[PDB]
Parts: structure tokens; C-alpha cells; sequence
């Protein structure tokens, strides 16, 4: 799946590899819904924007943020 | 491809036959008897450096002629005609014409 | 040609009447594929091949989709969607001489099958075995083509077939080739039935104002189905709409 | 007679009107062989050097000049009076397409020269082969070649097909950015065997005293027909998650969100084959050359086990009238382990 | 099935000798045709044979480089040249028919047609 | 500008013969040289061309396959080979400076020419 803020404000996108292990897949995030590659995770919590699961979500602030 | 000359003249005007020759540059060479021959008209009309203003030319139509203006002894040569053949990439000499 | 070097003769622009073929009593096979016969000379083909070459009686059979044998196997093949027509006839009368015609070949070996109208004239020698032949021929080593060695006596399953097959070709584009089907006057703002160039259907036929470029035929609409159509006499474009219906 | 004589961006140039069907205000997904986006392209140029380069599944060609410098092109295999080759040379008045067994030069050209130095009267020595025998296939047609000139060249379906452009750009170095769609110039019912070719230049001989090359591939490609039927834009699906999202989503522009557009799939490297490791062939001679066979009532049945069985010995011998095979091909037995053949 | 040779030839030593077959009843390039020798008080001696379909020949190592073998399929008549004939190449030359080596059941391993033997005498 | 042929004499038919021609007073490697024969009581009859880089060998009908052309730039000098030599071989050769001709892509005429050398089969 792809993770992207509409294509009016940014074409960079982040990938979202469902159920699959960072080691496998060839900004690495590993969470339970898969690799995401290209959103930088942080610390900080906000609401949620774009729903990646399991209580993660990403948003654009710029670049993409887990 | 080949020229066609007479064997001989007696202005002395060197005529030189071809197929549609007009298209081909006709350049002439006169060589004197023991000696190698020397340019004398190229791209039918042009003087090389050296050669009197008698020397003239023209290329029409079937014929090309070498005109030779005030004709002295000194000019008892053999006058050869030849052009390039693009065809089989060839120098074509005619028979050469005498002047006497 | 020898079926293993078969002839292909390419037809375009031009007028197609296969009645004339159909309905003569010279051949003794006449199979279409993926068409019907008696509806040929009202469709139009963008091109037509023309394949011709002699085997014998007997492997008429496997001039078809769907056949094996070393004939649709390694000399000529057709494909499984195969749209045309096979026509062969008895040229024991041509092909055959006394002592045997041996300038009919086919291949009798190779190392694959052969692709749908896939020719293959090499004359390399066949490897049998696991030992390289070397281009010498031998114990497990065999020459790929034999004679038919055609001759008058033969049985019926061994005299010599001519073979014709017309392989028709239906791609988006301009036909070229098409029937004997005769042009009538063209006519707007009424519901009528319409064939433009092998393209039939129903509906109201008007002047389009789609800027249509020089080399498109027909439009389609965004349910991608034919909306507009190239008049082949006149150039003009044609916009398609349905005749009116509704609920009651 | 004969005579003996980098990268850009491709950005998103090379696209064409992948049919004949004229259609407006409309998204079209289309496979096809286009030039894939942002692709690298060679770049071609006292010295001459006019290589002869593979044709691949197909070509696009490109040239920015204001000389007239590019005439034509050679097309075949072996380029030679071996095999039918592809000639396309255009002149002042008209193009000439011939396809014959053309015996090409190393460095084939037409010398531009001005006759007798007349520089309104033009012309040219055509060096391109020594003999040209056994024509298939002859059309001739109107000539079509600052000005950029884009060609495309498929060879496909019995059909060579070239695309066309002519355009002003304001750049040598490199293609233009920006988007314009090559028409279909000429369908040509040829149908030979492609695998490479080269540029015909026209070379003034002064000269010795450039073009783009790109190669197509099988992509999927979404089209944006404006409402004149012009292709105005262009997403290459498989250039990036992003075009692979806008494809998927049939849109040029894609909404704030989470999209599935493709799935991931780890390929094989390796095939790995496991048979048992037994030697002793299947006994299938002594049934087809048994002395005598039984009568059809009292047929007999040979149980074969155990052993090795190669089952193209007797598909490709000629001494059989018969070999059908039902439920199975016959070219695919030895590939196939069975728990026991019945003969 | 026939195979009919041609008669037979009296030859000086070094001279060459062409023995033709002319076959019929059957397919010609359907079968190999080989030739065998038979010196007089002694057995059979196979020299070649060729193949119809593409003119390859194979030779025995007695007579390779002296031995040539064609055929022209348009008479479907074999031929058998032996060149530089020797006192001991005084014997009976046989054309004989056989399967091709592609025969399912070995037809090629023996000789099922024979012609009338030609004699040649050096 | 001069040009001195050498290598002439007299040979049997069937045996070959290799001229030469030295070349000076110009840049030998900026201009095509020609060879052109002679037989006594006949015209002039061309033989070959070599452009100036030695990549093109031109010949004429009579002499292809038989003669060859050559040049050696950092001697200044040209070379003819001529193998199986005929009776109707029999002439004067002479080695030329080619001048380009106007109405041809890469033709040329003849400008120099150099004394010749007899060579009798
Ligand atoms: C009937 O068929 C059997 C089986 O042979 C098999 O089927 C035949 C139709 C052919 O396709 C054969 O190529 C195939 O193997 C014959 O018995 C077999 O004959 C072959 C050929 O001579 C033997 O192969 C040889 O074996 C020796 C070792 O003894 C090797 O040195 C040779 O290089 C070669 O490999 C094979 O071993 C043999 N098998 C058995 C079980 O006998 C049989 O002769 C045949 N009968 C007739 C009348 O044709
Ligand atoms: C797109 O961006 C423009 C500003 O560049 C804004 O005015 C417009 O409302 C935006 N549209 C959407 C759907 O976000
Ligand atoms: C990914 O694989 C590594 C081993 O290479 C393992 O340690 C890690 O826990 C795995 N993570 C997930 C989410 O499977
Ligand atoms: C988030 O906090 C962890 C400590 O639990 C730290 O290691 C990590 O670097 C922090 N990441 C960021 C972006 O601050
Ligand atoms: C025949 O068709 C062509 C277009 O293909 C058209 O230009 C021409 O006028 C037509 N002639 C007649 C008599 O209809
Ligand atoms: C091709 O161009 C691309 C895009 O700039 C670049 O990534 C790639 O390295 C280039 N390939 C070569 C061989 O230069
Ligand atoms: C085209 O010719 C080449 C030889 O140059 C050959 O290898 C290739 O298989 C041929 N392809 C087809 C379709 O004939
Ligand atoms: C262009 O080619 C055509 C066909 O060969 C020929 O008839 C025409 O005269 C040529 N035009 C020029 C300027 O050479
Ligand atoms: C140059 O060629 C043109 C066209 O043939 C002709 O009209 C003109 O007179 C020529 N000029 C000269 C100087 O030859
Ligand atoms: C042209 O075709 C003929 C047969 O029609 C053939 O004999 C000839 O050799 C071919 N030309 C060449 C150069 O192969
Ligand atoms: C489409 O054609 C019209 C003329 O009917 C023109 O005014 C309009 O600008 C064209 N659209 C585009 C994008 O060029
Ligand atoms: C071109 O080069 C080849 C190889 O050296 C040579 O055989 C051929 O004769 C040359 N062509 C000319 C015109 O010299």
C-alpha cells in the first residue's frame, strides 16, 4: 500500500509493505502492519491522519512522518 | 562511361562527346611529346595557376570543347579529356586530340 | 512449395469474393475456422494470408487448430484461434510421376514443435541421441526432411494434396480486403441498420463535430463501444447514437 | 560503391497513439511498448562514427537539427544479401521504403555535395549498399524529414509500425521536458525479421576533411485524451508507488490516503529437481518390437514399474502413423512421474 | 521392390569404374542404398552406402578415398564410383537397399534388397 | 611540388613488380594520389586512386583484383603493387596529385604529375 498526502500538496509517498519484514521487502519502520519504508518515524504523537494499524498513523509535516 | 575525341586539329577547339556530360565536370591535360602531361582546365572553365588566359572551355548539353585562343607552335600537344565517374568511381580519359 | 518450406502470398486492397472458391467443385476439403463460409464475402479483413503447399492425402487432417501429427507438429502449424479456411485438393494429376516426384519434402525431425506459422527451412542435421552429430549424419544422427516420393498408383492417402489456407486478419485497424458486398447511399437523422467497413450495428447516423485525426477510423465512448465512425467513401465522421427506446 | 568512413533523460517523451480509436475527455489504460519514463537514452553523435545498434522489441529515435543531417535508417539481422533488410531513405520530394537483400556498407551514407559549387543546386551520392536484389516489398510516399523529430519503430505482428513528431525546441543537449504524443505516420505489411539497424546520414564532404536512441518496453501506461482527442498526458505505471497509485486509481491526481496498488511477491532463483536415482530404462522396445502381438479380444497388458521411462525416443521416431496422447502432452512426458504405465 | 545394375566393365589398373542401380517400387530416399563387394572364392564386403535425401555417404575404411557414392533421385538410380582400380578390385559390386538409421526397428542393420551384381574386371 | 616514380624495368608475363613514388614539396598525407599507365602509341588509361589517409582503394576495371595501391605517409611516399602481370600491361605509369573534383561527392581529377617510370612485360 502507498501512503501519500493528495497529490495537491506533495508527490512523496511512503510504502507500506502489509505483513512483510523489513529484511525481505528488497526511513525503515517496522510495525505490525509491515514495513514502512520512506515515512520517518517519531516520538511525538498526534492525531491520527492517514491509519497505517496497530495504533500507528502517518502524516505529511516537510516529509512523511510515522 | 566513355569520352569520344578526334584523333587531331589543325582557334583550335577540342571537342569532347559524352552522355548527357553536362552533368560531369570535364577537366583537360596536355601532355608534349617526352613529357608527362600537366593540368590545364578543371571543373570545366578554371585555370590552375600558370596557364595562359588562351586556355577556355564550356560544357553543354552532349559536348564539352577546350578553346584555345591564339594558338602558338609551343601548343603541339596532346590534349586528353576526362571527367570522374561517380557510378564505378573511375577516371574515363578520352583518346586524346593532337593539335597541329 | 514442399509443406516444410510453404509459400505465403500476402492479399490486401482488394475486393475478397470467396463464393467463387466456396462454391466450386474442384476441392475436396473446404474448412473454416472461426467463420462461417457462406457469411465471408460480408466481412472485411484488415489483411488476408495465403499459405499454399502439397502434402499427401492423409495428413489433410492436420492442416487444423488442434492437430498434432509431423505435419502440424514440425512443417506447418496453426493456431488454437486459427480464423481462416483450409482448402486442399487431389493433384495426383500434377504432383505424381511415374518412378516417384521426389520434390515434395517434409520435415520429419526436429528438436520442437513448431510455432503457429512458424517456417523452418534449415537443413542441419537431427541429434537423436546424446552425442553430437557434428554435421554428419549417422547412427542417431538423421537428415530433418524427407520425400514424399509422390506417384500415380498411390493409395488415395498417399497422392499429393494441394493445400491453400486463407488465414484472415482482424485487427482495430483499416480493412483492406472485403467482400463482393455492394455500397449504398448514406443516410442521416434516421434509425437504420449500418455496416461501415465490416463494422455493423443499429442506430441514428449524424455528422460529428469530434475532431477525429487523419488516421482514426471510429471513436468509442468512455463504456469503450463504437460512438462514431470514418465513412470509408467519403471521409466524413459519423457520430452513433442508439435508436430511441425506453421502459413502458 | 561503398566508402569507408553518452546518456540524456528520457523524461517522458516516446509516448504514441497506441491505436486508431479516437477518444476524448477520457483516462485510457493501455499496454503497450512505450519508451518507459525518465529512461536512459544514448546519446549519438575530425572523426565519424555511425555504430550499428540492436533493435531489441522496438526503437525510439530522436534527432534536434537544423541541417537535414538524418535521411533514413537500415533495418534487418544480418544486414546483408543473406536475409530481406529494411531500407528507408527520404529525399527532397518523397520517402522510398524497400525491403530486399540489400549487401549494406560498413559506413553507408549519401554525400551531400553542391554541384560544380552551384549552392542552389543540391546533390547527393546514395552509398548506402552495393546491390539490392530480390525486392518483396517497395512504398513510396511524401518525405517527412531547432527542429526536434521523434520516430518510434515497432516491428510487430507482420507490420512495421512507425510513429511520428515534429517539433521546436529550445535545447540541443537533451530532449525537452513536457509532453506531446508521436501519430502514426505509416503501417507497413512487411513482416521480416528485425534485430537491428542504423542511421542514414547525409554528409557533406567537408565534413570529414546528432540523435537520441531509446528502447521500448511492455509497460502499462495511463493516457489522458483532452476533449479534441489529444493525448495531453501520460503515467508510466511502473515508474514509481506513486504512477503506480494514480494507474490503480484510474487518476491523474491521487486524494490524501492509504492505497493498495500492487502486491510484493519474492521471485525463485533457483529450480531445484528431485527425482529418484535409479538408471534401468523402461522396458517400452520390448513391447513395440515384440514378434508377435495378440489379437484384439485377447489384447495383452505389460505392467511397467521401477525404471526410467523416455518417452521422445518413440514421439520423434517416423516409424509410427499414430501417437495420440489424451490427458497429458506428448511433450511433456519427461517431465512427468507416474506410479505405473500400462502398455 | 528391384534394384537393376548396369553390366559389366572391363578396366585397366588405375583406371576408375562408375556401377549404377536403378531402383524401384518403392520410395527412394526412403531407404539408404549401400554396395557390396564380392571378390571371386571370397564372401561379402560392405564399401558404403548413401543416403538419397541428402547425398551423405558414409565409407569403409578400406575404400574411403578411393570410393565415391551419388545418387539423382530425379531417375532414382544410385551410383558407385571407384577410382584407381587395382588387380584387386576385380570383383561382383552389389546395390543393395536398406532402412535409414532413424528405423524404429533397425532396418539398417541389415540388407534387405539386392540387385544383380555387376562385374568388374581390372 | 615534384614527384620521382622508380621500380620500372622489364619482367615476364605472370611475374609481378612493385613501384614506387616519392613525394615532396607538399604534405604528402593531405592529398589522394593517383596512378595513371601509358602504353606506347596510346592514351592516357587510369589505374587507381588512395585517398589521402589511405582508408579508400579505387581501382580501374582492367587492374582490380591484380594491382594494388598503397601509401606510406611518414616516408612521403606511394606504392603500386602489381602481381601477375600481363603482355597488355606494357606502359609508361605515372603517380599524380588528385585535386577534388566539383561534380562528385569525393571524385577527383589530376593536378602533379610526376616523369613516370616504363615498365615492359
Ligand atoms: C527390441 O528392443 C529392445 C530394447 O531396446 C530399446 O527399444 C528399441 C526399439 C530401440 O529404441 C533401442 O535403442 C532401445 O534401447 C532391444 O534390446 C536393447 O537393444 C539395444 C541396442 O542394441 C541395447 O543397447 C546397447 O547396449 C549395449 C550393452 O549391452 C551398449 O554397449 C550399447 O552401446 C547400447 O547401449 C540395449 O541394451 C538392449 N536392451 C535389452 C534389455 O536387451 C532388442 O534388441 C530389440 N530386439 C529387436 C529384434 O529389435
Ligand atoms: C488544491 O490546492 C489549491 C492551492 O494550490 C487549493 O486552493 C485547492 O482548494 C486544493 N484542492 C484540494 C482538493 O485540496
Ligand atoms: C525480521 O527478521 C529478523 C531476522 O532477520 C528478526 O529478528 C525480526 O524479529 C523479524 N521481524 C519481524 C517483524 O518479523
Ligand atoms: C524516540 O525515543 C527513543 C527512546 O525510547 C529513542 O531511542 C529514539 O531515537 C527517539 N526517536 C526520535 C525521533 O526522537
Ligand atoms: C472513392 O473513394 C475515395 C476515398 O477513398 C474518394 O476520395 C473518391 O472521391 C471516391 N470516388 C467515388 C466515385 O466515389
Ligand atoms: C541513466 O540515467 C538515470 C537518470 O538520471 C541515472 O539514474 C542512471 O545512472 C543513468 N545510467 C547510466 C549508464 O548513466
Ligand atoms: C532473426 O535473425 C537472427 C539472426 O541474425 C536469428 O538469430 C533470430 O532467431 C531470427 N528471429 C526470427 C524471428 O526469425
Ligand atoms: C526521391 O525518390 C523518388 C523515388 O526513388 C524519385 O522518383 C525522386 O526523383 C527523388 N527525388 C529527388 C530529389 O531525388
Ligand atoms: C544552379 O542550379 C539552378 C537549378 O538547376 C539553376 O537554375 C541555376 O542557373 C544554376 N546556377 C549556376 C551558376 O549553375
Ligand atoms: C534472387 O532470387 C533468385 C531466384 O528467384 C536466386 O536464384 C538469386 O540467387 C537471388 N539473388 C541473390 C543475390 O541471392
Ligand atoms: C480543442 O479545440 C478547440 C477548437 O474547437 C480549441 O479552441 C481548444 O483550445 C482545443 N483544446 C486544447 C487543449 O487545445
Ligand atoms: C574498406 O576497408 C576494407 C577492409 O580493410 C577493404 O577491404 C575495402 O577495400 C575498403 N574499401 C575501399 C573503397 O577501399
Amino acid at each position: 500500500s502507498v501512503i501519500t498526502p493528495g497529490t495537491n500538496t506533495s508527490n512523496q509517498v511512503a510504502v507500506l509493505y502489509q505483513d512483510v519484514n523489513c529484511t525481505e521487502v528488497p526511513n525503515v519502520f517496522q510495525t505490525r502492519a509491515g514495513c514502512l519504508i520512506g515515512a520517518e518515524h517519531v516520538n511525538n504523537s498526534y492525531e491520527c491522519d492517514i491509519p497505517i494499524g496497530a495504533g500507528i498513523c502517518a502524516s505529511y509535516q516537510q516529509s512523511i512522518i510515522a | 562511361y566513355e569520352l569520344t575525341q578526334p584523333p587531331s586539329v589543325s582557334t583550335a577547339r577540342i571537342t569532347c562527346g559524352g552522355n548527357n556530360i553536362e552533368r560531369k565536370s570535364v577537366h583537360w591535360c596536355q601532355q608534349k611529346p617526352g613529357q608527362a602531361p600537366a593540368l590545364v582546365v578543371y571543373d570545366d572553365s578554371d585555370r590552375p595557376s600558370g596557364i595562359p588566359e588562351r586556355f577556355s572551355g564550356s560544357n553543354s548539353g552532349n559536348t564539352a570543347t577546350l578553346t584555345i585562343s591564339r594558338v602558338e607552335a609551343g601548343d603541339e600537344a596532346d590534349y586528353y579529356c576526362q571527367v570522374w565517374d561517380s557510378g564505378s568511381d573511375q577516371v574515363i580519359f578520352g583518346g586524346g586530340t593532337k593539335l597541329t | 512449395a514442399s509443406v516444410y518450406a510453404w509459400n505465403r502470398k500476402r492479399i490486401s486492397n482488394c475486393v475478397a469474393d470467396y463464393s467463387v472458391l466456396y462454391n466450386s467443385a474442384s476441392f475436396s476439403t473446404f474448412k473454416c475456422y472461426g467463420v462461417s463460409p457462406t457469411k465471408l464475402n460480408d466481412l472485411c479483413f484488415t489483411n488476408v494470408y495465403a499459405d499454399s503447399f502439397v502434402i499427401r492425402g492423409d495428413e489433410v487432417r492436420q492442416i487444423a487448430p488442434g492437430q498434432t501429427g509431423k505435419i502440424a507438429d514440425y512443417n506447418y502449424k496453426l493456431p488454437d484461434d486459427f480464423t481462416g479456411c483450409v482448402i486442399a485438393w487431389n493433384s495426383n494429376n500434377l504432383d505424381s510421376k511415374v518412378g516417384g516426384n521426389y520434390n515434395y519434402l517434409y520435415r520429419l525431425f526436429r528438436k520442437s514443435n513448431l510455432k503457429p506459422f512458424e517456417r523452418d527451412i534449415s537443413t542441419e542435421i537431427y541429434q537423436a541421441g546424446s552425442t553430437p552429430c557434428n554435421g554428419v549424419e549417422g547412427f542417431n544422427c538423421y537428415f530433418p526432411l524427407q520425400s514424399y516420393g509422390f506417384q500415380p498408383t498411390n493409395g488415395v492417402g498417399y497422392q499429393p494434396y494441394r493445400v491453400v489456407v486463407l488465414s484472415f486478419e482482424l485487427l482495430h485497424a483499416p480493412a483492406t480486403v472485403c467482400g463482393p458486398k455492394k455500397s449504398t447511399n448514406l443516410v442521416k437523422n434516421k434509425c437504420v441498420n449500418f455496416n461501415f467497413n465490416g463494422l455493423t450495428g443499429t442506430g441514428v447516423l449524424t455528422e460529428s463535430n469530434k475532431k477525429f485525426l487523419p488516421f482514426q477510423q471510429f471513436g468509442r465512448d468512455i463504456a469503450d463501444t463504437t460512438d462514431a465512425v470514418r465513412d470509408p467513401q467519403t471521409l466524413e465522421i459519423l457520430d452513433i447514437t442508439p435508436c430511441s427506446f425506453g421502459g413502458v | 560503391q561503398c566508402v569507408n568512413l553518452a546518456y540524456t533523460n528520457s523524461f517522458t517523451r516516446g509516448v504514441y497513439y497506441p491505436d486508431k480509436v479516437f477518444r476524448s475527455s477520457v483516462l485510457h489504460s493501455t499496454q503497450d511498448l512505450f519508451l518507459p519514463f525518465f529512461s536512459n537514452v544514448t546519446w549519438f553523435h575530425k572523426r565519424f562514427d555511425n555504430p550499428v545498434l540492436p533493435f531489441n522489441d522496438g526503437v525510439y529515435f530522436a534527432s534536434t537539427e537544423k541541417s537535414n543531417i538524418i535521411r533514413g535508417w537500415i533495418f534487418g539481422t544480418t544486414l546483408d544479401s543473406k536475409t530481406q533488410s529494411l531500407l528507408i531513405v527520404n529525399n527532397a520530394t518523397n520517402v522510398v521504403i524497400k525491403v530486399c537483400e540489400f549487401q549494406f556498407c560498413n559506413d553507408p551514407f549519401l554525400g551531400v555535395y553542391y554541384h560544380k559549387n552551384n549552392k542552389s543546386w543540391m546533390e547527393s551520392e546514395f552509398r548506402v549498399y552495393s546491390s539490392a536484389n530480390n525486392c518483396t516489398f517497395e512504398y513510396v510516399s511524401q518525405p517527412f524529414l531547432k527542429n526536434l523529430r521523434e520516430f518510434v519503430f515497432k516491428n510487430i505482428d507482420g507490420y512495421f509500425k512507425i510513429y511520428s513528431k515534429h517539433t521546436p525546441i529550445n535545447l540541443v543537449r537533451d530532449l525537452p521536458q513536457g509532453f506531446s504524443a508521436l501519430e502514426p505516420l505509416v503501417d507497413l505489411p512487411i513482416g521480416i525479421n528485425i534485430t537491428r539497424f542504423q542511421t542514414l546520414l547525409a554528409l557533406h564532404r567537408s565534413y570529414l576533411t546528432a540523435y537520441y536512441v531509446g528502447y521500448l518496453q511492455p509497460r502499462t501506461f495511463l493516457l489522458k485524451y483532452n476533449e479534441n482527442g489529444t493525448i495531453t498526458d501520460a503515467v508510466d505505471c511502473a515508474l514509481d508507488p506513486l504512477s503506480e497509485t494514480k494507474c490503480t486509481l484510474k487518476s491523474f491526481t491521487v486524494e490524501k490516503g492509504i492505497y493498495q496498488t500492487s502486491n510484493f511477491r519474492v521471485q525463485p532463483t533457483e529450480s531445484i529437481v528431485r527425482f529418484p536415482n535409479i538408471t534401468n530404462l523402461c522396458p517400452f522396445g520390448e513391447v513395440f518390437n515384440a514378434t508377435r502381438f495378440a489379437s484384439v479380444y485377447a489384447w495383452n497388458r505389460k505392467r511397467i514399474s521401477n525404471c526410467v521411462a523416455d518417452y521422445s525416443v518413440l514421439y520423434n521416431s517416423a516409424s509410427f502413423s499414430t501417437f495420440k496422447c489424451y490427458g497429458v502432452s506428448p511433450t511433456k512426458l519427461n517431465d512427468l512421474c507416474f506410479t505405473n504405465v500400462y502398455a | 521392390v528391384q534394384l537393376v545394375q548396369s553390366g559389366a566393365e572391363v578396366k585397366k589398373p588405375g583406371a576408375s569404374v562408375k556401377v549404377s542401380c536403378k531402383a524401384s517400387g518403392y520410395t527412394f530416399t526412403g531407404y539408404y542404398m549401400h554396395w557390396v563387394r564380392q571378390a571371386p572364392g571370397q564372401g561379402l564386403e560392405w564399401m558404403g552406402w548413401i543416403n538419397p535425401i541428402s547425398s551423405g555417404t558414409s565409407y569403409a575404411q578400406t575404400f574411403q578415398g578411393r570410393v565415391t557414392m551419388t545418387s539423382d533421385t530425379s531417375i532414382t538410380t544410385a551410383y558407385m564410383e571407384l577410382s584407381r582400380l587395382r588387380s584387386d578390385d576385380t570383383a561382383v559390386y552389389y546395390c543393395a537397399r536398406a532402412a535409414p538409421f532413424y528405423d524404429f526397428w533397425s532396418g539398417y542393420s541389415y540388407f534387405d534388397y539386392w540387385g544383380q551384381g555387376t562385374l568388374v574386371t581390372v | 611540388v615534384q614527384l620521382v616514380e622508380s621500380g620500372g624495368g622489364v619482367v615476364q608475363p605472370g611475374r609481378s613488380l612493385r613501384l614506387s613514388c616519392a613525394a615532396s614539396g607538399f604534405t604528402f598525407s593531405n592529398y589522394g594520389m593517383h596512378w595513371v599507365r601509358q602504353a606506347p602509341g596510346k592514351g592516357l588509361e587510369w589505374v587507381a586512386v588512395i585517398w589521402y589517409d589511405g582508408s579508400n582503394k579505387f581501382y580501374a576495371d582492367s587492374v582490380k583484383g591484380r594491382f594494388t595501391i598503397s601509401r606510406d605517409n611518414s616516408k612521403n611516399s606511394l606504392y603500386l603493387q602489381m602481381n601477375s602481370l600481363r603482355a597488355e600491361d606494357t606502359a609508361v605509369y605515372f603517380c599524380a596529385r588528385a585535386f577534388p573534383d566539383s561534380s562528385s561527392w569525393s571524385g577527383f581529377t589530376i593536378d602533379y604529375w610526376g616523369q613516370g617510370t616504363l615498365v615492359t612485360v
